[PDB]
């Protein structure tokens, strides 16, 4: 059971295995994302809604007043999508949000309020999200592009042994919040733990602590452990833990109990401790010496003086023992400190730290975050108070929440959004394991690690902005004196919020205009993943750490499609499968395996579970029920892939394109291309140009059709029918009663789109590819957009290339092309210019659109009406005069003998300066529209006249087609209802058809459905008045024009570009070259029937680049065009519908173990007929991307035709006649055009305009500029002993200004020398180093 | 280094052209330099015969007629 | 631009100048208009470059 | 004061309406934008434009093609003069609305301005002298600069949407130094080593290579002949083949005198295709420098030995005669490249099996803790190592000779003539380490931190590589283009470090 749009051309599929998982909706990230932003969720957790929440309520400055929010509402656009394209502003939708004041009243905290009013503000307005995913922002369409930074939360990274002479590695955690200050703590040298806020001057770290009003003996219980000393009135004794004694040296006997377990120069090893244990060893007697270098934890104050014996935190001595020991106190509390498990840095840093209290702590913060102003009591701690503890100043907050607990192994995984005592606590904690060698560091470029901002979170941000902005102003407004009796209409400004919001979606980095030369490039353009942008790391501070495919893009991130050149790898493309999680980031499908059983229910793991687990590969045949064909199957652990056995794997890849992107997936034979060559075939494959009549690709990989229909450009049926009325510009579909809703009468529309022009400025055009009386099915296709044949991507024509050097012709990567390929109009594609002629208002008055121009003459005004604009299908080449307008000019004062010329012949002067619109100098082509705009106060001339009597006429024309139609198929409906219950067969078609909608039934559904219908056609009568009233009103309204000029008129060119040599020609992979020459038929190599190739390639670019894919491609193509040559001569002449099922059945059977059965035995005897004439063409073949069409099945369908199975036949020359030695390789391979066109390149300047500070030419090609002769070219001629060369490029024609125009009158002249002089920016330089202080002179 | 000997040439605006133009133009100021314009960048700054190749007679000429 | 390099100050020309095809059609006509002068007699000549 | 001076040098800088820091004075004096490095030392110019190249391989390699409508944009003040001159108009305003026509008059006046006016053809990024060469236009009808091929080692250039700039040097010192000091036919040797720098590229040593072979039994192989006349009508007319062993009658000509050219006549066993090769190098030279395979390395040798004792007009004459056959001989050849070009070694897979077991042999002797877990991993790479040096040796072996040929008897050995194997052999386009990926195997790959991975891939392209054998060899792609895309500009700065100091 096939789909009626695959019944047509059925796509021949190599692929051995099953597919288990459908490929996603191409465009879900960016949907879903608006989807989010722009709705209503009663929890409140994100979009507009977690906004609103998050600023309001606002309370005054103890003015007892407060603002609080109850609710929204979108409101609706003014203006759809084509009028938002046409007229040219923004395709948004007002955001009224309804509010309520209240007020307190005094001496009550949460007391009952007296007076309450509440009203709806109008609050900007929002850009909304078309159909597919871009936004329409100035009538131009552009693309927010997701994006990928660093998840919030809590990294641990090492110094990977850099910045020091020895080589010590140091440690430094980093706690990044979503919004706020970053705090970091980090190692030295020797071993002192350093803070630091913000990036600024560093701490020691024990600063922040006492900040946290911590003492000096609660940071030594936090971070050591207690070893007890005691005294039985001598020998201090010492309370011993096995655990703390290893790794030390026992010089002395360690004996406990009256027994000997050490002995002298034996040193502590693991035998004895467990002796010690064994024996329930607690106390001990120690020398001295042993204690000489403990320290003490806390203050132990005298009994009868109170005075400090010794503080905390200082080492014991001999002496200070023995004080401490005659004084009453028998227990001593000291650290256990190591050299490698436990060690002393927070001691150290003690002994460096000169804070003694919370304020001296807060002070020397307050020191380095304001310095230079004298710190305050309250200041300070408003301060520290203020950096990480704040709602308002500090955020984390929920993604940035759960990883801060995951990283540190806590158990709960949602919590507060700001920091506290422990957290910093556990960070320190952590930091210092980290050091000891418990943990390890992470790594940043790991996707667990960074997240995925899309469209909804990046607006919802620059929306808050705006909110703080208003936040502000509000309650600077409400807390002033009063109340004051007024609706809270006047304490909102709506301009600093719409202001932020299209801030946002007009000139940001990562709002970019939507490439549309495409279905490839727009699908691919939504799915981008930009790792530059606000928030994000510049293209200068990118390393080449973050510039690497990384083991865990596997499925998530595609490996071979980035950008070469000055950003490859921060310019990522989003995988097939991949999507978002709930919190932000990656995650790819696995198929669940079992004991044994290989499942088909698919578990979404994410980047960071994905590492624990042991994952199969997609190549793993099983044995037709889930079973591993065999015990050893490779699989893929934890970055490294080993393997493993078939009881030790636990999931499996889904499907073998997982890998890869969606643009890097429609390469046949990916697998046999070089990495560099797939990169550049798959940047190349979305600059394709869609040609005059798009052909399809006879080698493809099953991925056209997802893309083609899952992009916008094709128009899809939303229910099934059969088609009632198909023309060039609309489809009429008749919906069948299943699909049917119980109400309206419906039969669908569908308006198609005729030639309008892209941003890339080729052309749109949608034309339908179904017929009068056929039927159609829920998400067929209708309608081709551009490059689209059927419903499959089809980017440019597959034509009969050869591999063979010819003459020189195609020497490095060049392309020899014959002349039937330009003459059958192939490679030819439309462009459409537009062209504007903005009207203003001077000083010396307006300027006017006439038709009257002086100093020309009729022959350039022929193509002009009486109104000055160019008449619709005039074609106009180079030079031509479009738009006539004239503009004032005064002071003429000409020069003298001009004064005696005009006296002399008569002709006074001209008092209008002739600035009319004209057609670029090179493009030629037809007008298919003018647009006239008109200022609201303007008198409109008789061509904006015509055109607004024209589109009147024309919407009430398809207002009334729209309501006939839908008139028509609803008396139908209702004629065959009064049918069924109540057979009438002449008696109904009598009375007038008006008065159907009011008879009676049985009892039924359809008696309780005359009354819908009647319904369904007054609601379809009023809105056809409605429609038509609303459009007029539209149509002859003013527009609104940028202040000060008086009208716009655009026209839009369409020019045709066929092919010359010089256009950039590229296949699929990676295979660039520009054409060289146009031959003639005869003297291409005609093969031994006389069909001559159509491209002649090259062989030495295949073996040192190793794309190994197109030699592939050939053949097959070879081997699909043989079995269409074969279908065309059963067909050429009427030979049966027998043998041309027998063959076309024995050609879908080939070749080993492949799924996609399609047994002709149900084919209907008409449906084999119209497939074996659309397969008379070729028969179109998939290759998916790593299932592959083996060597074997190639050579055997090549053997199902007449071709030989080698591949390469004799060709002989065309020009000479006589064969060429050496069989060459012939085949079809599908040859895209890329969208470098040399008559958009070439360019050429003798004279210009010169800039205006240093007195040069301009850029190039749009101010006819000149080109840039740098800092290389003139080391190059340096080098050379071209003096003369040198003073004249950077004298005479460059820069000095009394020389060139010398120059000129002297070529002019017939005498080529130069008077050079000195050059203008060298003068500009002498003024620009005097205007210092400094005095610079030409001294001779 | 290459840097650092062409820093430190007699003529200042063959290094003040290179990579450094405050420090160099601060000390030439202070020093009341003077530049006589005998190497290639200079002669391209200010727009004359460069005194290497088809230039090097009318700078040997130049240089003659020079007191004299 | 998305760089550096491309600022507006670089795409602005200069009105205040002649295109040097003007100059060459203004130096063709003063001596054109002098040869043309110089057919005449002394007197009108004069008074042609007096008026 | 302080902000106008040096805005920023003190404290922060102020910013304006844009929120950016605005521009002082010594910010527009330093810097890559300032007036030092951006408006003085280079500048934008007149009389200039550029567009797309291409081929052209029917030039001489002192002539470039030249669009017409290019070169009446670079060239009109010298067509209003020629115009005005010849009296085809009133002045200067009329000539200049005739050229606006395009009336058919102004393409002879064209063609006269054209004659003798170099152009200066400049890639856009000049790394050396070469960089800038001047040519004689030749008017073309199309868009697209055409450029020798010769000349495509020196530029750097490739046809795959390259452009260049033209200019056009007014006075006649600029054209006296286009002709005599930047010409094309001046600059045939490097300037940082003596070798030449105009030496054929790939195509023609292709064809050269193929034209000067043997194969031991070949149509018309014994004949003599009485000159290289003789021996390209032969071959010409279908009855010898274009590589085989005959004696023909050369008179070569060797300069042993003071400077005079003594003539000496032998018979030589050679084949057809040095015969006809005989017919284009010039006198001087001897006949054992085309007595032989003519790879890349020998036509260079060839060249510079011409160079060095002919001259210089026969050495650009013996290049341009040498591309032009070139060319002709690899169009007649056909040589094509098929899936059967790539001889995939008859044990490949015995190799690959027999080093899998020694490395379960070697982990199975790691299990018992006999061997560190690193002498493990340095045994098993250079197991795999070995193993690939050995399939890479196979591959080889079986790739240059496998071809084997009988001359009235059983068998013969010969080099082989597949077609990989000539364009790697010839050194058109190839090496011996970018082939053994396609017919051998690839080898190990390694990670971005540096290890190399314990198992390499054991596939090539002839039979493709799997999922994860693709995603391994994908960091050494990436790297290779984050490398060459920011060498650049390390290399940039050394080579101007270097220019200012010298
Ligand atoms: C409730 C929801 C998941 C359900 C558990 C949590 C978990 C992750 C949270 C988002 C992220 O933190 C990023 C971002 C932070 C901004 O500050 C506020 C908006 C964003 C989109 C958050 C909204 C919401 O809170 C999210 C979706
Ligand atoms: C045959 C079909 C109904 C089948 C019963 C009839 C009934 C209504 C007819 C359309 C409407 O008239 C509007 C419109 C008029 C234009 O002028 C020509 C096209 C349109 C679409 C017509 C085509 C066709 O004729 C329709 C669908
Ligand atoms: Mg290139």
């Amino acid at each position: 059971v096939y789909s009626y749009t695959e019944k047509k051309r059925i796509r021949k599929d190599f692929g051995k295995r099953p597919q288990v998982l459908d490929v996603p909706y191409l465009l879900s990230i960016q949907l879903d994302s608006f989807q989010k932003f722009i709705e209503q969720d009663p929890e409140g957790q994100y979009g507009l809604e977690a906004a609103f929440r998050s600023v309001f309520p606002i309370q005054s400055y103890s003015g007892n007043s407060e603002l609080q929010y109850v609710s929204y509402r979108l409101g609706e656009p003014v203006f759809d999508v084509q009028e938002c394209q046409i007229r040219g502003v923004t395709y948004s939708a007002p955001l009224r949000v309804k509010l309520r004041l209240v007020i307190y009243e005094r001496e009550a905290p949460e007391g009952t309020v007296k007076d309450i009013k509440e009203q709806e503000v109008y609050m900007g307005e929002i850009p909304l999200m078309t159909d597919n995913g871009t936004f329409v922002i100035n009538g131009t369409e552009r693309v927010i592009v997701s994006q990928l930074h660093r998840s919030p939360g809590v990294f641990f990274d090492s110094d990977k042994g850099k910045t020091h002479s020895s080589g010590k590695v140091l440690y430094n955690a980093r706690i990044i919040p979503y919004r706020g200050s970053w705090l970091d703590f980090e190692f030295d040298p020797k071993d002192n733990l350093f803070v630091r806020i913000d990036r600024r001057r560093k701490l020691p770290a024990t600063i922040i602590l006492r900040a946290l009003n911590y003492t000096t003996e609660q940071i030594l219980d936090l971070f050591f452990e207690k070893v007890i000393f005691e005294i039985r009135d001598n020998k201090l004794q010492m309370e011993l833990v096995p655990e703390r004694l290893r790794g030390e040296t026992a010089s002395f006997d360690i004996e406990a109990n009256g027994k000997v377990y050490v002995e002298k120069g034996r040193r502590i090893t693991a035998r004895h401790i467990r002796q010690l244990e064994k024996d329930d060893v607690k106390l001990i007697e120690v020398p001295v010496e042993y204690i000489a270098g403990k320290v003490v934890a806390k203050d132990y104050i005298d009994e009868s003086t109170g005075e400090l014996i010794c503080a905390a935190n200082m080492e014991l001595s001999l002496d200070l023992l023995a004080k401490l020991s005659q004084s009453g106190h028998k227990r001593i509390e000291t650290l256990f400190t190591n050299d490698l498990d436990h060690g002393p840095y927070i001691s150290e840093t003690l002994r460096v730290d000169p804070t003694n209290d919370r304020l001296s702590a807060l002070v020397e913060i307050y020191r380095m975050m304001r310095p230079g102003e004298p710190p305050t009591r309250e200041a300070a701690e408003s301060l520290f108070e203020n950096l990480f503890f704040s709602e308002d100043r500090y955020d984390l907050s929920a993604v940035g929440r759960m990883k801060f607990n995951r990283s540190l192994l806590r158990e709960e995984i949602e919590g507060s959004g700001i920091l506290s005592k422990d957290d910093i606590i556990d960070v320190m904690k952590k930091l210092i394991d980290i050091r000891n060698g418990k943990g390890e560091v992470d790594d940043i470029d790991h996707l667990g690690n960074r997240r995925i901002r899309s469209v909804g979170e990046m607006a919802e941000n620059q929306f808050r902005v705006g909110l703080v902005r208003v936040e502000r102003a509000v309650k600077e407004r409400l807390s002033l004196g009063d109340l004051d009796t007024l609706m809270p209409q006047d304490m909102i400004n709506a301009k600093p919020i719409s202001a932020a919001v299209k801030e946002f979606f007009g000139s940001s980095q990562l709002s970019q205009f939507m490439d549309q030369n495409n279905p490839l490039s727009e699908i691919t353009h939504k799915r981008r993943i930009s790792a530059l942008g606000p928030g994000g790391l510049t293209r200068e501070r990118a390393g080449f750490e973050v510039r690497d495919v990384h083991p865990t893009h596997y499925g998530r991130v595609c490996p071979i499609e980035t950008p070469e050149g000055p950003n490859i790898g921060l310019i990522n493309s989003l995988s097939v499968y991949a999507q978002t999680n709930e919190y932000g980031f990656l995650e790819t499908p696995y198929r669940k395996v079992t004991d044994g059983v290989v499942t088909d229910e698919i578990h979404y793991l994410s980047a960071i579970e994905e590492g624990n687990y042991v994952i199969a590969q997609a190549n793993s045949n099983l044995d037709e029920e889930g079973h591993f064909v065999e015990d050893l199957v490779t699989c893929r652990s934890k970055g490294e892939s080993s393997l493993f056995s078939r009881d030790q794997v636990d999931y499996m890849d889904v499907s073998t394109q997982q890998v890869v992107s969606v643009g890097a997936s429609l390469i046949p034979f990916l697998e046999h291309d070089d990495a560099n060559r797939a990169l550049m075939g798959a940047n190349m494959q979305r600059q394709a140009v869609p040609t005059l009549r798009a052909d399809k690709p006879l080698v493809g990989t099953g991925m056209e059709r997802a893309v083609a229909v899952d992009s916008g450009v094709t128009a899809v049926a939303k229910r099934g029918g059969v088609v009632q009325y198909v023309d060039a510009s609309r489809i009429v579909i008749k919906v069948n009663e299943d699909e049917m809703y119980p109400g309206e009468a419906g039969i669908d529309i569908y308006n198609l789109t005729k030639y309008t022009r892209s941003n890339q400025n080729t052309c749109i055009n949608q034309m339908p590819c179904v017929s009068l009386g056929e039927p159609v099915e829920r998400g067929d296709v209708l309608a081709d957009g551009p490059s689209t044949d059927l419903g499959e991507l089809a980017l440019g024509q597959n034509m009969r290339v050869a591999f063979m050097p010819w003459n020189g012709y195609n020497f490095e990567d060049s392309i020899l092309v014959s002349e039937r390929v330009v003459q059958e109009d192939r490679f030819t594609t439309i462009h459409i210019q537009e062209l504007a002629c903005v009207s203003r208002d001077t000083k010396l008055g307006p300027e006017e659109i006439t038709a009257d121009i002086p100093n020309v003459g009729e022959a350039a005004l022929s193509k002009l009406d009486e109104s000055g604009i160019v008449y619709i299908g005039a074609e106009v080449t180079g030079g031509d005069i479009l738009v006539g307008k004239v503009t004032p000019k005064g002071e003429t004062q000409l020069t003298p003998e001009e004064k005696l010329l005009r006296a002399i012949f008569g002709e006074k002067a001209s008092d209008v300066k002739d600035s009319s619109l004209r057609v670029p100098n090179g493009v030629s082509g037809t007008v298919i529209d003018v647009q006239v705009f008109t200022r609201d106060g303007v008198e409109k001339d008789k061509r904006a006249l015509e055109i607004e009597e024209m589109q009147l006429k024309q919407a009430k024309k398809d207002l009334s087609e729209e309501l006939q139609i839908l008139e028509a198929g609803l008396f139908s409906r209702i004629r065959a209802v009064l049918v069924a219950g109540g057979v009438e067969a002449e008696k109904l078609d009598k009375l007038p058809r008006d008065r159907w909608l009011e008879l009676g039934l049985t009892d039924e559904e359809k008696q309780n459905q005359l009354e819908q219908l009647a319904e369904q056609y007054d609601e379809l009568k009023h809105e056809f008045e409605k429609k038509l009233e609303a459009k007029r009103r539209k149509i002859t309204q003013g527009d609104d024009l940028a202040p000060g000029v008086l009208k716009i008129v655009k026209v839009y060119l369409a020019v045709k570009r066929r092919i010359q040599p010089g256009d950039k020609m590229a296949g699929r992979h990676g295979n660039k070259g520009v054409i060289s020459k146009i031959n003639p038929i005869e003297d291409m190599p005609y093969d031994e029937n006389g069909t001559p190739v159509d491209i002649v390639l090259n062989p030495l670019g295949v073996p040192s680049r190793m794309n190994i894919g197109q030699i592939l491609e050939t053949h097959l193509g070879m081997a699909a065009k043989g079995i269409g040559d074969k279908i065309n001569a059963m067909l050429k002449q009427q030979q049966e519908v027998a043998k041309l099922r027998e063959f076309i059945q024995r050609a879908y059977d080939l070749g080993a173990d492949v799924r996609q059965k399609v047994d002709l035995s149900t084919f209907s005897d008409e449906e084999v007929m119209r497939l074996a004439e659309n397969l008379r063409k070729g028969m179109p073949i998939a290759t998916p991307v790593f299932d592959g069409a083996k060597e074997a099945e190639i050579k055997e369908l090549l053997k199902l035709g007449d071709l030989p199975t080698s591949g390469q036949i004799r060709l002989y020359d065309g020009r000479t006649g006589e064969q060429f030695e050496r069989p060459v390789t012939v085949g079809y391979m599908y040859m895209l055009k890329l969208n470098h066109l040399v008559d958009d390149k070439m360019h050429a300047r003798s004279t210009g305009s010169y800039s205006l500070v240093t007195q040069q030419p301009l850029g190039g090609k749009a101010q006819f500029g000149g080109q840039r002769f740098g800092e290389m070219e003139v080391w190059a001629l340096e080098a050379y002993g071209a003096a003369y060369t040198l003073q004249e490029m950077l004298t005479v024609k460059s820069d000095d200004v009394n020389g060139r125009t010398k120059m000129y009158k002297n070529i002019v002249d017939g005498n080529h020398q130069m008077e050079p002089g000195m050059p203008e920016s060298f003068n500009v330089l002498l003024k620009e180093i005097r205007s210092l202080g400094i005095n610079i002179e030409l001294e001779d | 280094g290459i840097t650092k000997a062409s820093l430190a040439t007699e003529s200042f605006i063959s290094a003040a052209s290179f990579q450094e133009t405050t420090r160099v133009l601060t000390e030439a100021a202070v020093a009341g330099k003077r530049d006589e314009l005998r190497g290639l960048k200079e002669n391209v700054i200010v727009g004359r015969l460069i005194p290497a190749g088809t230039g090097y007679a009318y700078h040997q000429d130049r240089m003659r007629r020079r007191a004299a | 631009g998305d760089d550096e390099d491309s600022h507006l100050g670089d795409f602005i020309e200069d009105t205040t100048l002649e295109l040097p095809l003007d100059s060459a059609t203004t130096e063709s006509l003063r001596a054109a208009t002098h040869d043309v002068l110089a057919g005449l007699t002394a007197r009108e000549a004069k008074v042609l470059r007096m008026r | 004061v302080d902000a106008l001076l040096d805005n920023g040098r003190r404290g922060r800088a102020i910013t304006g309406s844009n929120k950016r820091p605005l521009k002082s004075l010594a910010d527009m004096i330093k810097g890559k934008q300032g007036r030092f490095r951006q408006n003085l030392l280079g500048k934008r110019v007149d009389y200039s434009g550029r567009s797309v190249i291409t081929v052209g391989p029917y030039l001489r390699l002192h002539q470039c093609g030249l669009p017409k409508k290019m070169a009446l944009e670079l060239f009109k003040p010298f067509i209003y003069g020629k115009l005005e001159l010849r009296g085809l108009a009133t002045t200067i305003k009329a000539a200049k609305k005739m050229v606006e026509r395009e009336e058919a008059v102004v393409w002879d006046i064209l063609d006269e301005v054209i004659r003798e006016h170099p152009v200066l053809l400049n890639r856009a990024p000049t790394l050396h002298r070469l960089g800038i060469q001047a040519f004689e236009p030749v008017l073309i009808e199309g868009k697209a600069i055409q450029l020798h091929p010769l000349v495509c080692a020196a530029y750097n250039a490739d046809f795959d949407g390259d452009q260049m700039a033209v200019h056009v040097p007014l006075t006649l010192e600029a054209q006296l130094e286009a002709r005599a000091l930047m010409m094309s036919t001046n600059n045939i040797l490097s300037p940082a080593n003596g070798e030449p720098i105009i030496v054929p590229s790939q195509d023609v040593v292709l064809g050269l290579y193929y034209m000067t072979r043997d194969c031991v039994n070949a149509k018309g192989e014994g004949m003599v002949l009485t000159g290289p006349k003789e021996a390209e009508r032969l071959y010409r007319s279908g009855l010898a083949s274009l590589h085989a062993r005959v004696k023909v009658r050369i008179t070569e000509y060797e300069k042993d005198a003071n400077g005079e050219l003594v003539a000496k006549t032998s018979l030589k066993d050679t084949t057809v295709g040095r015969a006809i090769l005989w017919m284009i190098v010039p006198k001087g030279l001897p006949y054992s420098i085309v007595n032989q395979a003519l790879g890349k390395k020998a036509i260079s040798k060839m060249l510079n030995t011409c160079y060095r004792i002919l001259g210089l007009k026969p050495t650009v004459i013996f290049a341009d005669q040498i591309m032009y056959t070139g060319f002709a001989y690899a169009a007649r050849s056909g040589a094509s490249v098929g899936i059967d070009d790539m001889v995939i070694p008859e044990k490949k897979h015995e190799i690959i099996s027999e080093a899998e077991a020694e490395v379960a042999e070697i982990q199975e002797q790691f299990q018992s803790g006999l061997v560190t877990a690193g002498e493990r991993y340095n045994k098993v790479i250079d197991i795999w190592a070995a193993a690939n040096d050995r399939v890479s040796k196979a591959m080889m072996d079986n790739l240059q000779t496998e071809t084997v040929i009988n001359r009235d008897g059983q068998e013969e050995k010969q080099v082989s003539f597949n077609s990989i194997y000539m364009m790697a052999d010839s050194g058109a386009r190839g090496s011996a380490a970018q082939i053994r990926q396609l017919a051998g195997m690839r080898g190990l790959m390694a990670k971005p931190d540096g290890s190399i991975i314990e198992t390499p891939i054991t596939a090539n392209f002839r039979e493709g590589l799997n999922v994860l054998q693709y995603f391994i060899s994908t960091h050494g792609a990436r790297k290779g283009l984050a490398d060459t895309a920011l060498k650049t500009a390390n290399s940039g700065y050394l080579t101007r470090r270097l220019v200012d100091v010298a």
